[PDB]
C-alpha cells in the first residue's frame, strides 16, 4: 500500500503519479534560477542520444561517452566519472523530490 | 569427420564463430551502429519479400 | 503504453507466481529447473512489458549462462545416479 | 462368481493357442530366408482395414445420422457462409456508398 | 558387471537383514510359507525389498510365483540378463 | 486376402449369426458385442473395450506384440486410433472429474484478471514530480 | 543452433518466420530424439 | 556389488535416527524388522552428517577466498596505493 | 514359458493394496525413517484387520481401494528403468536379420562375428525343426 | 562467474539512477534471506 | 513450342524395343534440361507455334509436367522388376505426359479441354492396370464418372461462350464478361471437382489408395492441377458473377480444409491421409483463387507448384514402405527410424515441406495466399489459423507414427534403401528449395 | 565405478583441487567487490526525508 493508498482514501490531500506543477512556479517567491543547458541540441544529436536521456545535463553523459570510446573496452578506468553523471541523476531527482513535495505543500496551504 | 570426433569438431568451430561474433559485437558498441543488408526474392505490387 | 503490454505483464507476473509455486512443490530434478526456466522468462516478459530492453536482455544474456550451467549439473547427476530424475532419490551429493 | 473364472480359463486357453502360433510364424527362418518382405497374417489388422475403409454398407438415414450430419457439417458451413456475407455486404454498400476516405481504407496491397 | 555368485550374495544378504527369518534356518532353497514363517503381506515386504535393492518393479504375478530365494535369483538374473 | 473377403458383414439379428460373428472374430460369445442399429454405429463389428485407453492396459503381461499391447488374432478396436497410447489415455484414472479441472482454472484467471483489472489504476508512485525534459518554449527552473 | 542465428539476425517477419519453424521443426525433432512414447508426447506437446 | 558385508556389521543401536524410531515404535508398542537394511545409508565416516555437509557446501572455499582476497589487497596498496 | 492368469485371488487383490499403499506412503514421506515409521503403522493397521470375514474384508478392500485412490500422490515414485519410469526404453534394439542385409564389405569388418552368426544359423534351423517343425 | 561485471559496463552507455529508501533497496535482499531460511528449514523433516 | 511436343511423339518408339525402359527417363530428364534452356516467358503469350504458345504459367505447369514425369519413370521400377508390361507403360507415360504438355501450352479453352479430357484415358489405364489392389475398378470409375459427369456441361457453356464471342483464343476472351448463373457453373463446377471440395472430392481418396505409385504420382502431382489452371483461365472472365456466388465455395473450402485436416488424424493409412491432405492445401488454394487479388493468384500459382512436388514426394515414401511392409496401414509403419535410418531424413524433408517449411516454396505459396484470405475478410483469421494449425497437427502424425516408436513385431525380412529411391526422393525436394531462388519466375505469372 | 552400501571410491587430487579452487574463486570474487563496493548493496544514493525540509524556503 502507500503512496497509491492515500490516493485512494484523500485525492485532494495527495497529488498524482508523474504530477506537473499545477501552480505557479513563482508563487513561493523564492525567484529561484534559470536551469541553462551547457550542450546544444546539435551535439546532442551527433553523440546520438536517446529521447529518454537527453536531460537538463547530457554534457556530462557525453563526456562518459567519450571516456568509454577513449579506452574501450576497459571502461571502468574513468568509472567515478560514471558516477559523476549518475549524482547529476541523482540532483535531478533530488529536484523532482522536491518538485512534488512543495506542490503537496501548495496543495495543503489551500486546505 | 573419420579418425575424429564430431563433436570435438563441432566445439572448436564454434568457439572460433562464438569470439568472432563478440568480437564483432565489441564493435558494434564502441559506434552504436546498426547494418541491415537485405536480399531480394520476388517484387509484386510495391511489396517485396 | 498499451493494453497488450498490461496484459502481458499480468500473465508475465502470473507465471512468475505459478513457476515459484511449482518448482516448491515438484518433485522431480529438471522439471524443477525447467520450472526455473518459467520464472526467469516471467521475469523478462514482465520487465519488457514495464519497457525496458536492455534490462531484459541483460537479464536473457545472464539466465542463459547460470541455466545452462544447471541443466549440465543435473545432467551429470543423473548421469551418475542413472537416469533417476526423481529428487526423493538423490541425496547427499556434496560429498560424492 | 464361478463362471468367470471358467471364461478367464477358456480366453487363456484360447490365449495360448494363438500365442504358440504366433511364436511359430514370427521365427520363421524360411520365410525370413524367402527375401521377400511382409508381416505375419494378422486376421484383427484386416478386420481394422475393412473396418475403416467399407462404413456405406451398414448406413442408414436415420433421425441420429440426419442430426450429425447436419450438427457437425451442414450447420458450421451455413453459419460460416452467412457470417462471410453479411461481413461482406456490410463492408461493401460502405464501399459502394462511399463512406470511407480514399487514403483511409484497409488492404491497399500497397 | 555382475554375476550369479553376486547376485546369490545380494539376495542372501537382503533376506538375512530381515529380523522375521532366522539366519540359521535361512538357504537358498527354503520355501517362504511351509518351511519360514512368513504371513502374505510379509512376502510383499520381501518384494519390495528386492524392488529396492535390485532397482526395478516386480509386477503381482511375478511376485506370487516366487517361492524361494533361488527363483529370486533366477528372476533377478533372467531380467538383467547374467549367466555367468 | 484382401478387403472384401475380410470385412464386416450384416448385423446379426439372430442368436446364431452373433454366436458364428463371435467365432469369425476370435472372440469368445460372451465378450462378443455389437454395435448399434443406428446410421452411424457398425454392423457386425465388435464392441471393444472404450473404458479407458492403451497405457490402462497392462505392460507386464507378455504381449504378441508389444508395441498396440495385443495379441496375435485379436480384434483391433474401431476407434483405436483416439483410444491409442498416443492420444487421450491414462495409465491410473484421473483423480477428479473433467469439470474440477477448467472450473478451477477458470476460476483462479477470473479472480486474478478481476483483482489486476480493478487495481490498473491504483499503482503506486514515489514522491516524484513529472520528468523535466528541455523545450524551446517552456523553460523550467532549479532550486538553488 | 543455425536455425537459431537465423531467428536471431532476422528483422523481416518472413525471415523470422523461416527461423521460427526451423527452430520448431529441429526442437520436435531432438525431443523425439529418444525412442518411447513419453518422447512421442513431448514432441507433439512441443510440435503444437 | 564388490566385497559384499555381512549382517552382523549392521547394527541398530549405532546411529541416532533409526534408534530413535525404534524407541517410538517400542513407546507405541511395535517392532520393526527392516531397520537393520537401513543402517549403512547413515555413516558418519563414509558418508557425515548434516552440519558437516552444510559447512563443507556452503564454506568449500572460503579460506582459499579470503586469502586470495587477503592477498589481492596487499598488492592493490603496493601499485594502487 | 508360464504365461500369467488374468483371475485374481482376495488374498492377491489384499496383497496389491498393501503394495500400493506403500509405494504412495514411499512418495508421499522422502524421508527413510518417517516413512519406516509409517509403514510399521500401516502394517500394523493391516494386522489389526486380517482377522475379519470374507464378505466384510471384500466390502473394506473396495473401501481401502478407495482410501488408496483419494490420498494418491500427484507425482508417484517409480523406478526409472522399469516400466513406467522416467526413462523406460530410451533405444530400441532392431532385430539382428538387418545385420543379414549389410554389404560385403561392411561385413568384412568383423568377419569372425558373421562366420559365428552363419554357424549359429544352422542350429537355429535345427533347433526351430526341433521345436515347431 | 564473469558474467555479470563483464556484461555490466557493456550493456549499458548510460546506467540508470536508483534513490531508494533504506526498506526498498535492501528489502529483495531480506526477501532472499528469509526465502533461504524458509525454503531449506521447512524441508527438513523429524519424527511426529 | 513444337520442339517438346515432336520429342515425345519420337520417344513414342522407344517403348517397342527390349530392355529400353531406362534411356526413356534419361531422355526425359534431358528433355526436361531442354526446357529449362527455354525459358524466355513473360506474362503474354510466346513461342507462338500454330496453335501452340506458352506463357509463365504454361511454362511452370509444363516443368512440373515434365519433372513428376521424369520422376515417374523413376519411381516404378517394381513394373522393371516384374515381367508387367513395360512397353505398355512407357507409351501410357509418354502418351499422357504428351498431352499434359498439349493441355498447358493451349492457346485456346477448347484445345486445353480436349487434351484435358484426354488425360484421364491413361490415368484411368494405370489406375486399373497397375495397381495392387482389387478395388481399381471402384477407384477408376468415381474418377472417369465424377469428372466426366461436371465436365460434360462444361462443353456447352464453352461453345455458348464461342457463340457470344466468337472467338476460342484467351485473350480475346479475357475482354468480355458474363452475367449468367449457368455458364458460372458449367465454366466453374468442372473445375471445382478436378481440384478436391470437400463436398465433391470422394474420386480422391478412393481413387489415389488404389492406384499404383504412378497414379499417385500424375493424380496428386499434375491433375489436381488441371483444374486450377482452368480456373485461373476461366476466372478473368466472370469475374462479377464469381463476385455474387464466391462466398460459399470459400466458405465450404475453408470449414472442408478444417474438416479433412480433422479427418487425417483418425486415418490408419499411409497413402490415404496423403490423399486427404491433397484436400486441405488444395482447399487455400481454392480459397485463395476466388478472391482475385494479384497476391491470391500468384501464391496459387506458386503453391500448386510447391504442393505437386512435395505430395508426389510424399507418395513416393509410401510406396517404399509398402514394396518392404507389404502393406499400406499406420499400425504396420512404425519405428522405421531403426530400419531405413537414412530414409527418415527424406520423410521429415517431405513432411515438413507439406506444412509450412523454412526453405521451401510451400511457405511462400502458403504466406502469399494467406494475405488474400485475410484481406478478403476479418472472418477468416478465425478458420486459417485452424487450419494452418490442424495441417501441421495431422501432416506430423504421419512423420512420427512411422519413423517413430517402437518396431512392429512380426515383420519379415526386407531389403534395404536404394540409391534409386535416395535420389528419386532428392528430385522432390531440392527443386522446393531451389526454387526460392528464381522465385519471381515461379510466382509472377501476371 | 560401482560402490554397495558404502561411499564411492576416493576422489582424485585434481577435483579437490578444482572445488577449493572454484569455492575461493567465487568468494574472492565476492569480497573483493564487498570491499571495493560496498555501496551497491546499500543504497548508493542518500534518501532525505520529504518530511524534513523548511517549509520556509519554498511554501
Ligand atoms: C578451394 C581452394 C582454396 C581453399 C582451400 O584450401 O580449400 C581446402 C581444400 C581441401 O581441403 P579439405 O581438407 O579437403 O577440406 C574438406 C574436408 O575434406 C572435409 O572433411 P571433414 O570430414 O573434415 O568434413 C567436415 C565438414 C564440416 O566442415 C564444415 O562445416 C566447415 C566449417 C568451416 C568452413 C566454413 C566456411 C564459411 C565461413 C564463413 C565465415 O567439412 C565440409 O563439409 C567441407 C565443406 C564445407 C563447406 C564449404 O583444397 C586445398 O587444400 C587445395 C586444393
Ligand atoms: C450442403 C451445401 C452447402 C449449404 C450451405 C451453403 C449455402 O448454400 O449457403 C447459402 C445460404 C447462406 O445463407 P445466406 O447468407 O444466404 O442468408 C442470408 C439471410 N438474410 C438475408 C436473412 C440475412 O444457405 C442457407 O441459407 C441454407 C444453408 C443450408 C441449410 C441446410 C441444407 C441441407 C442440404
Ligand atoms: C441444371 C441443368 C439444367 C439446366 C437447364 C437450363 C439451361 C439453359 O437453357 O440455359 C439457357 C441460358 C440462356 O441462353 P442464351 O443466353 O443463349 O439465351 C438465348 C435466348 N433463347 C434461349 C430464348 C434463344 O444459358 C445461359 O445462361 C448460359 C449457359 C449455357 C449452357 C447451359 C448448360 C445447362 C446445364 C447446366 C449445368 C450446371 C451444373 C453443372 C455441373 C453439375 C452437373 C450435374
Ligand atoms: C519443377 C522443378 C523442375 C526442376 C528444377 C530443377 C532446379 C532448378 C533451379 C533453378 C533456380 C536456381 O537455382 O536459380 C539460381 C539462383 C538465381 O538467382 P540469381 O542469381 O539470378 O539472382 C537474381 C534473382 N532474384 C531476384 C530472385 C534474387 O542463383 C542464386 O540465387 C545464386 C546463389 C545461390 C545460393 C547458394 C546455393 C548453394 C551454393
Ligand atoms: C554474422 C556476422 C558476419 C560478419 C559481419 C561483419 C561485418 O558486418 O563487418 C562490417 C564492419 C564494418 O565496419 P567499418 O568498416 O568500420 O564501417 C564502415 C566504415 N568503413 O567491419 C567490421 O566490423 C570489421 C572489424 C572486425 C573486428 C573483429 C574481428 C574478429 C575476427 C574476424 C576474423
Ligand atoms: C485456457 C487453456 C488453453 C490451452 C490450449 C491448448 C491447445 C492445445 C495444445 C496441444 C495439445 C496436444 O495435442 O498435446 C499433445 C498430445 C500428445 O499426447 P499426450 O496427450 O501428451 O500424451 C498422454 C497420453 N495421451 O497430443 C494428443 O494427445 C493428441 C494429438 C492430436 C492433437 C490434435 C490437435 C488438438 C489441439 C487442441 C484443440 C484446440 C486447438 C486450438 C487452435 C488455435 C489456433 C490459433
Ligand atoms: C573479463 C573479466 C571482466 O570483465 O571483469 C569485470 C571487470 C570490471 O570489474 P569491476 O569490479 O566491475 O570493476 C573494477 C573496479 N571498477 O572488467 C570489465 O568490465 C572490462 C570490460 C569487459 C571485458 C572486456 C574483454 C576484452 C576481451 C579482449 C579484447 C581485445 C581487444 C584488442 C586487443 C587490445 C590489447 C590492449
Ligand atoms: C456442391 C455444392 C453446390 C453449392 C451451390 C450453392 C448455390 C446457392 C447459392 C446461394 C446464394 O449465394 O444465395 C445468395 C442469396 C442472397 O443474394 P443477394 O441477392 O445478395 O441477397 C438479396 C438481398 N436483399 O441468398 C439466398 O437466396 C438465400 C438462399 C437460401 C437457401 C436455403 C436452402 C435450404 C435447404
Ligand atoms: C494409503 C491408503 C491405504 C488404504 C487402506 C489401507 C489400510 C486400511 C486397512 C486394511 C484395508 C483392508 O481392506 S484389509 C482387507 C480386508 N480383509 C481382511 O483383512 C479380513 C480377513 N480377510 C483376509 O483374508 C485377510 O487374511 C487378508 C489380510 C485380506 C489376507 O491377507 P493375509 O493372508 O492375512
Amino acid at each position: 500500500m502507500g503512496n497509491a493508498l492515500t490516493h485512494y482514501m484523500k485525492p485532494d490531500v495527495m497529488p498524482g503519479p508523474d504530477v506537473v506543477p499545477t501552480f505557479d512556479p513563482l508563487l513561493g517567491f523564492k525567484s529561484r534560477k534559470e536551469r541553462v543547458m551547457i550542450a546544444t541540441q546539435e551535439e546532442m544529436e551527433s553523440a546520438k542520444l536517446p529521447l529518454e536521456f537527453r536531460d537538463y545535463c547530457a554534457h556530462l553523459a557525453i563526456a562518459y561517452q567519450a571516456c568509454r570510446s577513449d579506452t574501450f573496452p576497459f571502461v571502468y578506468k574513468c568509472a567515478h566519472q560514471k558516477h559523476e553523471y549518475l549524482t547529476c541523476e541523482y540532483e535531478d531527482y533530488v529536484l523532482r523530490m522536491k518538485e512534488f513535495e512543495r506542490e503537496r505543500r501548495l496543495l495543503e496551504r489551500q486546505k | 569427420m573419420k579418425y575424429l570426433s564430431i563433436c570435438s569438431i563441432s566445439f572448436v568451430n564454434l568457439i572460433s564463430m562464438s569470439l568472432s561474433c563478440f568480437l564483432l559485437s565489441l564493435y558494434f558498441l564502441l559506434n552504436d551502429m546498426i547494418y541491415f543488408i537485405e536480399w531480394e526474392l520476388v517484387s509484386l505490387n510495391s511489396m517485396s519479400i | 503504453t498499451s493494453w497488450l503490454g498490461q496484459l502481458m505483464l499480468l500473465l508475465s507476473g502470473l507465471t512468475m507466481f505459478m513457476a515459484g509455486l511449482g518448482a516448491n512443490f515438484e518433485f522431480d530434478l529438471k522439471k524443477i529447473i525447467a520450472l526455473s526456466t518459467l520464472s526467469q522468462l516471467g521475469l523478462m516478459m514482465s520487465i519488457l512489458s514495464m519497457g525496458f530492453l536492455k534490462l531484459a536482455m541483460f537479464h536473457l544474456l545472464t539466465h542463459a549462462l547460470f541455466k545452462a550451467l544447471l541443466f549440465m549439473c543435473a545432467g551429470a547427476i543423473i548421469h551418475n545416479m542413472n537416469n533417476s530424475q526423481d529428487i526423493r532419490l538423490m541425496g547427499g551429493l556434496s560429498i560424492h | 462368481s464361478n463362471e468367470e473364472q471358467e471364461f478367464i480359463k477358456r480366453k487363456h486357453e484360447a490365449t495360448l493357442k494363438l500365442r504358440q502360433e504366433f511364436l511359430k510364424q514370427s521365427s520363421n527362418p524360411y520365410r525370413h530366408a524367402t527375401g521377400e518382405g511382409g508381416t505375419v497374417f494378422d486376421a484383427g489388422l484386416a478386420r481394422f482395414q475393412a473396418m475403416r475403409v467399407s462404413n456405406y454398407e451398414h448406413f442408414k438415414p436415420t433421425g441420429k445420422s440426419f442430426r450429425t450430419g447436419l450438427f457437425a457439417v451442414v450447420l458450421p458451413i451455413a453459419l460460416y457462409a452467412w457470417a462471410l456475407k453479411a461481413e461482406r455486404d456490410g463492408r461493401e454498400e460502405k464501399y459502394r456508398t462511399g463512406q470511407v476516405a480514399y487514403k483511409d481504407r484497409q488492404f491497399k496491397f500497397i | 558387471p555382475l554375476s550369479l555368485k553376486l547376485i546369490n550374495e545380494r539376495v542372501l544378504l537382503v533376506l538375512k537383514l530381515y529380523d522375521k527369518i532366522d539366519p540359521s534356518k535361512l538357504n537358498v532353497e527354503s520355501h517362504f510359507i511351509n518351511d519360514l514363517g512368513l504371513d502374505s503381506l510379509d512376502h510383499v515386504e520381501v518384494i519390495m525389498a528386492m524392488e529396492d535393492e535390485f532397482g526395478f518393479e516386480i509386477p503381482d504375478s511375478d511376485a506370487e510365483k516366487l517361492l524361494k530365494p533361488a527363483d529370486i535369483i533366477k528372476y533377478v538374473a533372467d531380467k538383467e540378463d547374467v549367466y555367468e | 486376402g484382401w478387403n472384401k473377403d475380410y470385412k464386416p458383414g450384416p448385423y446379426p439379428q439372430t442368436e446364431k449369426e452373433r454366436l458364428a460373428a463371435a467365432k469369425k472374430y476370435y472372440l469368445l460369445p460372451e465378450e462378443y458385442k455389437p454395435y448399434a442399429d443406428d446410421g452411424l454405429g457398425y454392423g457386425d463389428y465388435p464392441k471393444l473395450g472404450y473404458g479407458l485407453g492403451v497405457e490402462a492396459k497392462d505392460s507386464y503381461y507378455p504381449w504378441d506384440y508389444p508395441e498396440h499391447k495385443r495379441n496375435q488374432h485379436e480384434p483391433i478396436s474401431a476407434d483405436h486410433d483416439l483410444y491409442s497410447e498416443d492420444r487421450w489415455s491414462q495409465a491410473e484414472p484421473p483423480r477428479y472429474s473433467n469439470a474440477y479441472y477448467f472450473a478451477c482454472f477458470l476460476g483462479v484467471m477470473s479472480g486474478c484478471l478481476a483483482l489486476y483489472y480493478w487495481l490498473d489504476d491504483k499503482k503506486m508512485y514515489r514522491p516524484v514530480a513529472a520528468k523535466q525534459y528541455p523545450s524551446p518554449g517552456v523553460k523550467h527552473y532549479t532550486f538553488e | 543452433v543455425l536455425s537459431m542465428m537465423l531467428l536471431i539476425i532476422s528483422p523481416n517477419l518472413i525471415s523470422i518466420l523461416l527461423g521460427w519453424d526451423g527452430l520448431g521443426l529441429v526442437s520436435y525433432c531432438l525431443v523425439i530424439y529418444f525412442q518411447n512414447i513419453k518422447s512421442y508426447n513431448a514432441g507433439m506437446l512441443t510440435a503444437l | 556389488p564388490y566385497t559384499v558385508p555381512h549382517a552382523s556389521t549392521y547394527k541398530v543401536e549405532s546411529v541416532p535416527q533409526l534408534v530413535e524410531v525404534k524407541e517410538a515404535l517400542g513407546r507405541q508398542g511395535l517392532k520393526d524388522p527392516w531397520l537393520r537394511n537401513e543402517v549403512w545409508r547413515y555413516e558418519p565416516k563414509a558418508f557425515g552428517t548434516h552440519r558437516s555437509r552444510l559447512n563443507t557446501f556452503l564454506f568449500r572455499g572460503l579460506g582459499v577466498g579470503f586469502c586470495a582476497f587477503l592477498a589481492t589487497v596487499a598488492v592493490e596498496y603496493a601499485l594502487g596505493i | 514359458a508360464q504365461v500369467p492368469l488374468a483371475i485374481v485371488s482376495h488374498k492377491r487383490q489384499v496383497c496389491s493394496l498393501y503394495k500400493r499403499a506403500l509405494r504412495n506412503l514411499e512418495s508421499w514421506y522422502d524421508r527413510r525413517n518417517v516413512y519406516r515409521y509409517r509403514a510399521v503403522q500401516l502394517r500394523a493397521r493391516f494386522d489389526e484387520n486380517r482377522s475379519k470375514d470374507l464378505g466384510e474384508g471384500i466390502r473394506l478392500l473396495a473401501c481401502g481401494q478407495r482410501e488408496l485412490f483419494e490420498t494418491r500422490h500427484f507425482q508417484p515414485r517409480n523406478f526409472a528403468n522399469s516400466a513406467g519410469g522416467c526413462a523406460f526404453e530410451r533405444e530400441v534394439i532392431p532385430p539382428d536379420w538387418v545385420l543379414d542385409y549389410w554389404h560385403p564389405l561392411e561385413k568384412a569388418q568383423y568377419p569372425e562375428y558373421f562366420a559365428k552368426r552363419e554357424q549359429r544359423k544352422k542350429e537355429f534351423v535345427t533347433w526351430w525343426e526341433k521345436q515347431y517343425g | 562467474i564473469i558474467g555479470g561485471s563483464m556484461l555490466n559496463w557493456l550493456i549499458f552507455p548510460f546506467p540508470y539512477m536508483i534513490c531508494l529508501p533504506i526498506y526498498m533497496k535492501l528489502l529483495t535482499l531480506f526477501v532472499c534471506i528469509v526465502g533461504g531460511l524458509f525454503g531449506y528449514l521447512i524441508s527438513l523433516s523429524n519424527l511426529f | 513450342m513444337l520442339k517438346i511436343i515432336f520429342f515425345l511423339l519420337f520417344l513414342i518408339p522407344f517403348c517397342f524395343i527390349n530392355n529400353m525402359y531406362w534411356m526413356v527417363q534419361i531422355m526425359m530428364f534431358f528433355i526436361s534440361f531442354i526446357f529449362l534452356l527455354m525459358n524466355n516467358f513473360m506474362n503474354y503469350w510466346s513461342e507462338i507455334s500454330y496453335f501452340l504458345g506458352c506463357d509463365m504459367l504454361s511454362y511452370g505447369l509444363i516443368l512440373l509436367s515434365l519433372w513428376i514425369c521424369s520422376l515417374m519413370l523413376l519411381a516404378s521400377e517394381m513394373i522393371n522388376k516384374h515381367n508387367n508390361y513395360k512397353n505398355l507403360f512407357l507409351l501410357n507415360i509418354i502418351i499422357l505426359l504428351l498431352l499434359l504438355i498439349l493441355t498447358f501450352s493451349s492457346m485456346s479453352l477448347f484445345m486445353f479441354y480436349l487434351f484435358f479430357e484426354s488425360s484421364l484415358i491413361p490415368t484411368l489405364f494405370l489406375i486399373l492396370g497397375w495397381g495392387y489392389q482389387p478395388e481399381r475398378l471402384q477407384a477408376g470409375l468415381y474418377l472417369l464418372f465424377y469428372t466426366l459427369l461436371v465436365s460434360l456441361p462444361m462443353l456447352i457453356g464453352i461453345f455458348y461462350v464461342m457463340n457470344k464471342i466468337g472467338s476460342m483464343n484467351f485473350y480475346l476472351m479475357n475482354n468480355f464478361m458474363f452475367n449468367y448463373d449457368l455458364l458460372y457453373f458449367c465454366l466453374l463446377c468442372a473445375f471445382l471437382v478436378k481440384m478436391p471440395m470437400f463436398l465433391v472430392h470422394l474420386w480422391l481418396p478412393k481413387a489415389h489408395v488404389e492406384a499404383p505409385v504412378s497414379g499417385s504420382m500424375i493424380l496428386a502431382g499434375i491433375m489436381l492441377k488441371l483444374g486450377g489452371y482452368g480456373m485461373l483461365r476461366v476466372i478473368s472472365f466472370l469475374q462479377l458473377m464469381n463476385l455474387k456466388y464466391s462466398f460459399v465455395w470459400i466458405s465450404i473450402s475453408l470449414v472442408g480444409g478444417v474438416l479433412v485436416s480433422l479427418v487425417c488424424l483418425r486415418q490408419t493409412d499411409l497413402k490415404a491421409l496423403i490423399a486427404y491432405s491433397s484436400v486441405a492445401h488444395m482447399g487455400i488454394v481454392l480459397s485463395g483463387l476466388l478472391t482475385m487479388t494479384y497476391w491470391g493468384l500468384c501464391g496459387s500459382y506458386t503453391l500448386m507448384i510447391a504442393h505437386g512436388l512435395c505430395s508426389s514426394g510424399l507418395f513416393c515414401l509410401a510406396n517404399v514402405s509398402y514394396e518392404r511392409l507389404g502393406s499400406r496401414s499406420m499400425l504396420i509403419n512404425k519405428g522405421l527410424l531403426n530400419f531405413m535410418p537414412s530414409m527418415t531424413l527424406w520423410w521429415f524433408l517431405l513432411s515438413s515441406a507439406n506444412m509450412a517449411a523454412p526453405p521451401t516454396l510451400n511457405l511462400l505459396g502458403e504466406i502469399s495466399l494467406l494475405n488474400s484470405i485475410v484481406s478478403w475478410s476479418w472472418i477468416s483469421m478465425i478458420l486459417l489459423s485452424f487450419l494452418s494449425f490442424f495441417s501441421a497437427a495431422y501432416t506430423l502424425y504421419l512423420y512420427s507414427f512411422s519413423q517413430h516408436g517402437k518396431l512392429f513385431s512380426g515383420v519379415y525380412s526386407f531389403s534395404s534403401g536404394k540409391i534409386r529411391e535416395y535420389l528419386l526422393m532428392l528430385l522432390h525436394w531440392l527443386p522446393l528449395n531451389l526454387l526460392i531462388l528464381k522465385s519471381e519466375s515461379f510466382m509472377l505469372w501476371l | 565405478v560401482v560402490s554397495y552400501r558404502n561411499g564411492p571410491p576416493p576422489h582424485s587430487k585434481a577435483t579437490k583441487i578444482g572445488a577449493l579452487t572454484v569455492g575461493g574463486a567465487m568468494w574472492w570474487w565476492v569480497i573483493w567487490h564487498l570491499w571495493h563496493e560496498p555501496d551497491h548493496i546499500t543504497g548508493e544514493f542518500d534518501y532525505p526525508n520529504s518530511r524534513k525540509w523548511s517549509n520556509t524556503e519554498l511554501g
